[PDB]
């Protein structure tokens, strides 16, 4: 009544947001060193070595996933 | 021998819980109460040996 | 006179089961006619570029 | 008799919108992982 | 129920008849208002009546307001207002929405 | 207040007892969970620093404080104890102290799987422990054994209430209802405690049987002296499908009252639901090799197996398809029990297509051990009876607590755990039949991309169960201030169309059952005189 | 026994009227439940050498 | 009966059961069992010292519970016609119980000996292990439990016959027949060439006899006290259910005796 | 033949089992898409007519004559997914004539393989354990939890009989792209069945708990022509 869907909206998008915030910071909390496959360059010559190996043809092989 | 009457008149007119009815029942409930409390704190106390790793002397 | 209006809940299950099959229907014909058999179109186009790449 | 407009009008005009609503809550309900792959850098975008 | 329409009719102009107070109106008013049908002219006409007698004014109104809400169009409704109107002018109750004008 | 409560007989306190140890080992196993989906974020050690072995004993303790300490003793323990004397008419259950050591082996059984995690290691064996890892070879000390006296503990409680509610709705219904007139929870708690009663022998004896080879030198599954580790998966999983199908029916009673009362109409057709029921109890002990589909079977086996998993899709969808035509033409008040239940109706029957997706041994293959059916259990686990506990929560807590809850807040909880437990559990799908194994502290960098969306929504999981923490603690503590503001939804049945607001008055409640006609906070003596039923 | 009847009597826990704040008794119940498995992964990582 | 004395009674035929303390005290000592015997499974207690004591307040507790049951139903007379049908549903249930967890033991068996193994030999029982056979003392244990059927069903019927005499000796000669098969169960287990650690053979063996001797060391207890209640006039001639959930118990016991007799000393040899 | 990012559907087939097993499972999602669209607009279109309706037609309970329909049409919609199942399940059990046997033995840990046919010009049987290559010895561009020391390696447009069975606990030879699936027990002796339809690599992973490196424990099948194959068995 008379406004209580905005409220019940408003509090679920702000319980998103409050959980997106938390999330981020106890993953601040995590290992300071991912590992040294989860880069750019490693993931380049993964798909070197799949283009190679003539792995997954109709489908893709591309493994390159982080910056 | 037969005392089923005289321990039912005794049950029903009683005021007592029904584990103390009897006049026999300080006999079982008051040695009852000393084994039960050492047979119930006796393994917690071994609970943090157990927690550590350390084994009882048996040589 | 006003003629007899009965039966709305029986006609409006029987639109509403016959619409439901046919959404199901179209979503179901989507899947296979464009995802499934893209996928096997895709595969089957290499095992046949296959079988003339080794003559 | 049969007084009024048609049924198949007077169903159709409320049918015809919440297959629509349907369609979008449906495509909101099962395609919202689309909505994380599409700003997704495996996309490489 | 195996229940033609008129056996419908038959029995609700007599269960309408029977109520003697507001509670077995109304209650009588909402379980023939929950089937698959409208009912007929003459089985409003007797709730109508029937309202009259246990003397409540705003169930002759939710009368009409639940027949707008159970036929099918609008021209179905206004078939009702055109020859429920002798009986409605009669007694004298206004449509809801003559009562209250948005 | 010791006698009350330590030395207890009535079945609506020991039901209390049930509800709080039942949401304190819920927050204990969202917590593990938590952990576990914590250290799934990302590829490489995250949080445990390295040590598999605590991941391995952080998901036993997350299934087993979930299914023997959430759901069965919320469920049956406190919804069968406290609904099931109240809507036959009993002034109590028959055998009331089995009633009440059924309660409180429960906390004894917590305490000896807490320090099961504390001794050596812990059990990482899975909850489904099997030997040969499970034996003393590959899990030497008391780990194992206190989890198994865990599980016997729970089996004892769930034994004990098992045979208490199948006498009790035998023997002391009420002076009218005959056993075609029950309500529909009265069926399920009926048919759960005939499963458990026929299910929870075998795996008492295959535990026994376990506990024996780890520490009596015999050889049951013990293949250096002539045991084999598929008698246990027999013995097992012969317990393990009726036991998820335990975890399942009461929830489906908690659906057919909740459904109901909100659409403002009965169920259609009854007895085909109790039929139904009834039929998928049957049907349960006849399906219990679909969990063995890899180990080698015949084909002929495998054959029928697909066939009885697959019929049993039958009563179910009846059950479905009977609570969408009892919601078919009614006047719907969307409050949460309804919501709940309408999320179950989705929810629900996803996890089944996934289910029978998962029948066909032919292509079980591609999926056994897998975050499919991970996939497949998690829907139907935490979507259905969570759900359906979540529905139950809200359908009887102000009527049997006298306090009502913050209504919005309520929904907030609700939109916040139906979007969390979604963005959990469904992609897991995706990585399941991408190729993703089960009980994998860390992965192949591949599968990170959904395993980071599926944490993420375990935090809004999390967060929509600590706002029930505080919406428990709103109706604890302001629960007599909602009925007076409209914070609260006072009457869960509006008045009909042409009912009078004052017509309304006189008969406020319009129930089918007895609970919603006592007295708030129900009396100690409810049913002085027997309730009678024409 | 008979036992008393109300609205705050069902519960074996003081809601009203107490000399603490009842929020105390309220999320210490709960966040002892949500600390367990933390006080598993301290000590059974103490016990391997990490900490 | 008038209004105001029928209103001094409960208008409902059930037993409303007075707070107890014994299920907390049998939980505690289930409890201190399975903290003791797992730890004296893997040394951290030097002695059996604290698992006999478990046990024994275990058994302590369980019959002050039984003591207490037997006050309810002779000294406050709580035991009314829907309650004697519940406790009799309730045992009834309880006893299907135990012939499942039995069948679940002979899924064991059978999964064993259907078609066994290649380390045994192809073969069941396994080489080297000396069954027993089935003629000379399990015969006698047969004998004996088919008997002491035919005693307890006498001594029931005498004692709803009027007869004291010829029930109380009944009873007296059906415990003493169950304590002779539980003597010689003890010597077939020390005159028995296999142990049970000689293969799964033996594990199954004693696993299925052995959970059948302690129902029978059980039902010993439960003749005796029987004996103990109809000496003591406990026991009436038209009600006396503890006495009939023991008939009901000696005859499961001899049908599931039955069956482990010809599948295990019969088919399996 | 690799898990790839953000992928939703299964690893491209090379076997006629897993292009079998594709094949069913997407001739199910047809029907279980159906159905899904039937009760999600069933369910969409109730809670949105009916929330506002203030009549409930509470009389309706029986419905006799569709209550056997919605019986019989789930019965024959489950007739029609598993006519092709019971055809995919005796197809894929038969293991005839195979030019190939391999034995695949899991240890705690590592898998150990064993070419055991004597096809040699040495005569004796081959075998060799695999482990996953750790972290910090993984030179650049490996695949990380997948890539192993040793491979095993296979011809192709052959029938191959995997024999599988474990030393200590219950392990799993899985593959995915091959869809193979067996449950190594330590007791017996599974076999299944592959024809390799293309060249290659393929990964897959014990998918049974076996303890504290069950993470750490992969399958790498080199897939290539039977020369290849033969110079390196040559070998080893
Ligand atoms: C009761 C069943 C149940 C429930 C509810 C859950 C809930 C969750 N589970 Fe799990 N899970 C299992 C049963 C369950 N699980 C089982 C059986 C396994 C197998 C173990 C094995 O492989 O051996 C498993 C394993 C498992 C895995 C696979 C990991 C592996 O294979 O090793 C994962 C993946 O992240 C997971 C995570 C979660 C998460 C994030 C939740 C979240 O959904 C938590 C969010 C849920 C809530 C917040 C519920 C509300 C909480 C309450 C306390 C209700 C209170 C209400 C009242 C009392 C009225 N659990
Ligand atoms: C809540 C408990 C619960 C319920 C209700 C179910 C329901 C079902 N489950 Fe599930 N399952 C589990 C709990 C449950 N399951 C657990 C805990 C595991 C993993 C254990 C472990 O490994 O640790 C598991 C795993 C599991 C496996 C083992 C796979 C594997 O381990 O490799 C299988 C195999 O067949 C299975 C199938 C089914 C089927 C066919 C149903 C059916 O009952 C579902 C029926 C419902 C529907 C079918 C949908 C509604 C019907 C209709 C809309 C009608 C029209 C539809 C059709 C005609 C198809 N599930
Ligand atoms: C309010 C609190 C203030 C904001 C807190 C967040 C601070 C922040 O920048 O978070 C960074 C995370 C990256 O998190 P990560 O990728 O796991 O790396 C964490 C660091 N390591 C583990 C390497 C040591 O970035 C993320 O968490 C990305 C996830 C965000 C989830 C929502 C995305 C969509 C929003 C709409
Ligand atoms: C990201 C955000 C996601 C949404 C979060 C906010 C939502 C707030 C909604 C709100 O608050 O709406 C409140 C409205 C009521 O409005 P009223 O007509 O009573 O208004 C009166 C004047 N104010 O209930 C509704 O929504 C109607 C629909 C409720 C249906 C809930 C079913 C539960 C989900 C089941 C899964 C769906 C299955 C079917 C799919 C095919
Ligand atoms: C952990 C739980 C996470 C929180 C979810 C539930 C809380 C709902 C609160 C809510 O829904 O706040 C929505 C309301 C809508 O304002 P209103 O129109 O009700 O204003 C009437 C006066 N109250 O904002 C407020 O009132 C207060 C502002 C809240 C924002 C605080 C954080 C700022 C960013
Ligand atoms: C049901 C429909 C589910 C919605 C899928 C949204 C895809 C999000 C996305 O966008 O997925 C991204 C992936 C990866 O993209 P790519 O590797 O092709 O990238 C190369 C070009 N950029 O796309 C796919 O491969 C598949 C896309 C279609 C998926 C349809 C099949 C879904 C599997 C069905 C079984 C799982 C459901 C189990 C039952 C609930
Ligand atoms: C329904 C609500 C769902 C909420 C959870 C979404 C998780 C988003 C996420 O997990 O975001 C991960 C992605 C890809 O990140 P990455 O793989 O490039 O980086 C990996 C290391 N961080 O970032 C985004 O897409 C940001 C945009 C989010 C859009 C969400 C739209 C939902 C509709
Ligand atoms: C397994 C444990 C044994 C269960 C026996 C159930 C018998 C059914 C029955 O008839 O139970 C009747 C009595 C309980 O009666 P009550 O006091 O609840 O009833 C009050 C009416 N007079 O059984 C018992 O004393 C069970 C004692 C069990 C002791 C713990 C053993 C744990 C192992
Ligand atoms: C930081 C965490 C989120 C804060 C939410 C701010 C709300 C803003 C506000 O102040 O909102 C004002 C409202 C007014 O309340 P109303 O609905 O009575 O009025 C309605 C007016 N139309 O309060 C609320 O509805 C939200 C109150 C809930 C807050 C959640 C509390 C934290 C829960 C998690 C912690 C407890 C569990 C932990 C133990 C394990
Ligand atoms: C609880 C519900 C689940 C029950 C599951 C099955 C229970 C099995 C009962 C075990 C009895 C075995 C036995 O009595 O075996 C007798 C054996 C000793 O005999 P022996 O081999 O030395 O004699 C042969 C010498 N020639 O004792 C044991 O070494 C084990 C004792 C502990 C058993 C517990
Ligand atoms: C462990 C040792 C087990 C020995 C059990 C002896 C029971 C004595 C109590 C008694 O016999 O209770 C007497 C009552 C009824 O008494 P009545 O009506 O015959 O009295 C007549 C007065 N005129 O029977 C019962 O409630 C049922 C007893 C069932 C007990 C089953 C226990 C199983 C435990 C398994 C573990
Ligand atoms: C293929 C099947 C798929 C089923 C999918 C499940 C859908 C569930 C949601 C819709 C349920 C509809 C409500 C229940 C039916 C009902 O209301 O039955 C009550 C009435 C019977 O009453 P009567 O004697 O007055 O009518 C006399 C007429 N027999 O029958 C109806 O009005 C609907 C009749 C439907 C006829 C078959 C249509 C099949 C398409
Ligand atoms: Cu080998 Cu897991
Ligand atoms: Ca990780
Ligand atoms: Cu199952
Ligand atoms: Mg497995």
């Amino acid at each position: 009544g008379k406004g209580d869907v905005a409220f019940i909206t408003k509090g679920v998008f702000l319980g998103l947001g409050i959980s997106f915030g938390l999330f981020g910071l106890v993953r601040l909390l995590a290992n300071p060193e991912t590992p040294k496959t989860m880069n750019r360059e490693w993931q380049l010559k993964s798909d070197e070595y799949l283009k190679s190996k003539n792995a997954n043809p109709w489908g893709g092989y591309s493994q390159v996933q982080s910056k | 021998a037969n005392k089923v009457i005289q321990l039912q008149k005794i049950f029903q007119s009683s005021t007592k819980p029904l584990w103390w009815r009897h006049p026999r029942s300080a006999l079982y409930l008051y040695p009852f109460y000393a084994i039960f409390a050492v047979a119930v704190v006796t393994p917690l106390l071994y609970i943090p040996n157990a927690i550590r790793g350390i084994k009882a002397k048996k040589a | 006179t006003i003629a007899p209006i009965t039966g709305t809940i029986k006609r409006r299950v029987i639109m509403d089961i016959v619409l439901g099959f046919s959404l199901g229907g179209v979503m179901a014909s989507y899947w296979w006619w464009g995802f499934h058999m893209d996928k096997i179109n895709k595969r089957e186009k290499f095992y046949a570029e296959l079988a003339e790449r080794k003559k | 008799g049969r007084i009024g407009e048609s049924w198949v009008i007077t169903e159709g005009r409320r049918l015809i919108p919440e297959i629509f609503q349907w369609s979008a809550v449906l495509s909101v309900c099962l395609g919202w992982p689309g909505a994380v792959y599409f700003f997704s850098k495996a996309r490489k975008a | 129920d195996e229940e033609t329409f008129e056996e419908f009719t038959a029995r609700y102009e007599k269960e309408f008849d029977e109520a003697y107070d507001l509670f077995e109106v109304q209650r009588v008013l909402n379980n023939c208002f929950s089937y698959d049908l409208v009912p007929a002219p003459a089985v409003i006409e007797k709730a109508l009546r029937a309202a009259r007698r246990v003397n409540d004014l705003p169930t002759a109104i939710r009368v009409f307001e639940a027949l707008k809400y159970k036929v099918e169009n609008e021209d179905q409704y206004k078939a009702y207002l055109d020859e429920l109107k002798d009986v409605r002018q009669e007694l004298g109750v206004p449509l809801k929405e003559e009562l209250f004008p948005s | 207040m010791v006698q009350r409560w330590l030395y207890s007989t009535n079945a609506k306190d020991i039901a209390v007892l049930y509800f709080m140890l039942a949401i304190f080992s819920g927050m204990a196993g969202t917590a593990m969970s938590l952990i576990i989906r914590l250290e799934l974020a990302a590829p490489g050690s995250q949080y445990l620093h390295g040590n598999s072995q605590l991941f391995n004993v952080l998901v036993v303790g997350h299934a087993v404080l979930m299914i023997f300490f959430l759901v069965m003793p919320a469920l049956i323990g406190g919804f069968g104890n406290y609904l099931l004397p109240l809507m036959i008419g009993a002034t109590d259950t028959a055998f009331p102290r089995i009633n009440n050591i059924a309660f409180w082996v429960l906390p004894m059984g917590l305490v000896c799987l807490v320090t099961s995690t504390l001794v050596e290691s812990g059990a990482g064996t899975g909850w489904t422990v099997y030997p040969p890892l499970s034996s003393i070879q590959a899990h030497s000390g008391p780990s194992v054994d206190l989890a198994i006296f865990a599980l016997h503990l729970t089996s004892i409680s769930s034994l004990l209430g098992a045979i208490n509610f199948i006498v009790t709705t035998l023997n002391m219904r009420t002076n009218g209802m005959t056993m075609h007139k029950l309500p529909l929870f009265v069926w399920s708690i009926f048919i759960t405690a005939f499963l458990l009663l026929l299910s929870l022998p075998v795996l008492s004896a295959g535990i026994t049987m376990l506990l024996l080879d780890r520490n009596f030198n015999t050889s049951f599954f013990e293949v250096s002296g002539g045991g084999d580790p598929i008698l246990y998966e027999h013995l097992f999983w012969f317990f393990g499908h009726p036991e998820v199908y335990i975890l399942i029916i009461p929830g489906f009673g908690i659906i057919s009252h909740v459904v109901s009362t909100y659409s403002k109409k009965p169920v259609f057709g009854e007895i085909s639901m109790v039929y139904a029921m009834a039929s998928i109890g049957l049907l349960g002990f006849l399906v219990w090799s679909h969990h063995m589909y890899i180990v080698g079977l015949d084909a002929d086996t495998r054959a029928y197996f697909t066939s009885a998993t697959m019929i049993i899709a039958i009563p179910t969808g009846i059950k479905i398809f009977s609570w969408l035509a009892t919601i078919h033409g009614g006047s719907i008040r969307l409050a949460t029990p309804m919501l709940y239940a309408i999320a179950f109706l989705f929810l629900f029957t996803m996890g089944g297509l996934t289910g029978v997706a998962l029948a066909n041994a032919s292509l079980d293959v591609a999926f056994h051990d897998t975050y499919y059916v991970v996939g497949h259990f998690h829907y139907v686990l935490s979507m259905g009876a969570i759900f359906s506990l979540f529905a139950g929560y809200y359908y009887w807590s102000p009527q049997i607590l006298g306090l009502n809850y913050n209504e919005k807040l309520a929904q907030i909880q609700f939109w916040l755990i139906f979007i969390g437990a979604n963005v959990i559990f469904f992609p897991m799908h995706f990585l399941g039949i991408n190729g993703m194994p089960r009980r994998i502290p860390d992965y192949p960098d591949a599968f990170a991309g959904w395993n980071y969306v599926a944490s993420i929504g375990s935090f809004i999981a999390t967060l929509s169960l600590f706002l029930f923490i505080y919406i428990l603690y709103d109706q604890l503590v302001n629960g007599l201030n909602n009925k007076v503001n409209n914070k609260s939804v006072i009457y869960n049945k509006a008045p009909d169309f042409v009912e009078s607001n004052t017509i309304f008055n006189l008969n406020t409640v319009k129930s089918s059952s007895i609970e919603f006609l006592l007295t708030s906070p129900p009396a100690v003596h409810s049913f002085n005189t027997p309730a009678v039923q024409s | 026994v008979h036992f008393k009847d109300g609205v705050y009597e069902n519960i074996p826990f003081k809601v009203k009227g107490r000399k603490t704040p009842y929020a105390l008794s309220h999320f210490g119940f709960f966040a002892i439940g949500f600390a367990v498995p933390f006080v598993a992964c301290y000590v059974q990582l103490k016990k391997s050498g990490a900490f | 009966m008038t209004h105001l004395e029928r209103s001094r009674h409960q208008q409902h035929p059930f037993h409303m059961v007075m707070p107890s303390p014994w299920p907390i005290v049998v939980s505690f000592a289930l409890l201190s069992l399975a903290l003791s015997t797992a730890l004296t499974m893997h040394g951290y207690i030097g002695n059996m010292n604290m698992v006999y004591l478990a046990l024994f307040v275990l058994l302590t507790s369980s019959i002050l519970w039984f003591r207490d049951i037997v006050a309810e139903a002779t000294y406050l007379g709580d035991h009314t016609m829907a309650v004697r049908k519940g406790i009799n549903l309730g045992f009834l249930m309880f006893v299907l119980s135990e012939v499942l967890i039995f069948a679940g033991l002979f899924w064991a068996y059978f999964h064993s000996a259907m078609s066994p193994d290649v380390t045994l030999g192809a073969c069941w029982p396994p080489v080297g292990i000396e069954a027993v056979q089935p003629t000379e003392l399990p015969l006698l244990n047969t004998i004996i439990l088919l008997s002491s059927g035919a005693t307890v069903t006498y001594s029931h019927h005498a004692l709803i016959a009027g007869n004291r005499n010829k029930a109380l000796s009944g009873l007296l000669i059906t415990f003493w027949l169950i304590v002779i098969f539980v003597t010689c169960q003890y010597i077939e287990y020390t005159n028995a060439a296999f142990t049970i650690s000689d293969g799964v053979y033996g594990s199954v063996f004693y696993a299925g006899t052995g959970l059948h001797f302690l129902h029978m060391v059980m039902l010993a207890a439960m003749l005796g006290v029987n004996y103990w209640r109809m000496r003591n006039y406990h026991l009436t001639a038209g009600h006396h259910v503890g006495y009939e959930t023991t008939i009901i118990y000696t005859h499961v016991l001899d049908v599931i005796w039955l069956f482990l007799y010809v599948v295990f000393y019969w088919w399996g040899v | 033949d690799v898990p790839t990012p953000y992928a939703c559907y299964f690893q491209d087939s090379a076997t006629p089992n897993q292009e079998g097993i594709l094949e069913l499972h997407d001739n199910i999602m047809f029907y279980l898409l159906v159905i899904l669209g039937l009760v999600s607009w069933m369910l969409y279109t109730i809670v949105m007519t009916y929330s506002k309706n203030p009549i409930a037609y509470k009389y309706i309970k029986h419905g006799q004559t569709i209550e056997v329909i919605w019986t019989i049409f789930p019965a024959v919609i489950l007739l029609i997914i598993a006519f092709p199942s019971f055809i995919l399940l005796y197809l894929c059990d038969e293991v005839i004539s195979p030019a190939m046997t391999i034995k695949a033995i899991g240890y705690q840990w590592y898998w150990k393989y064993e070419y055991s046919d004597f096809i040699n010009d040495s005569g004796e049987t081959v075998e060799f354990e695999s482990y996953v290559i750790p972290d910090e010895l993984l030179e650049e561009g490996q695949l990380r939890l997948l890539d192993t020391d040793t491979s095993m390696v296979v011809p192709v447009d052959t029938h191959i009989r995997f024999v599988v069975t474990a030393a200590d606990v219950i392990h799993d030879f899985a593959i995915p792209s091959l869809g193979i699936k067996v449950d190594a027990t330590p007791g017996r002796l599974n076999q299944v069945s592959a024809l390799i339809q293309r060249e290659g690599v393929f990964y897959g992973a014990c998918s049974e708990l076996c303890g504290t490196g069950h993470a750490n424990m992969p399958i790498k099948i080199e897939a290539v022509s039977l020369p290849k194959f033969l110079e390196w068995l040559n070998e080893q």
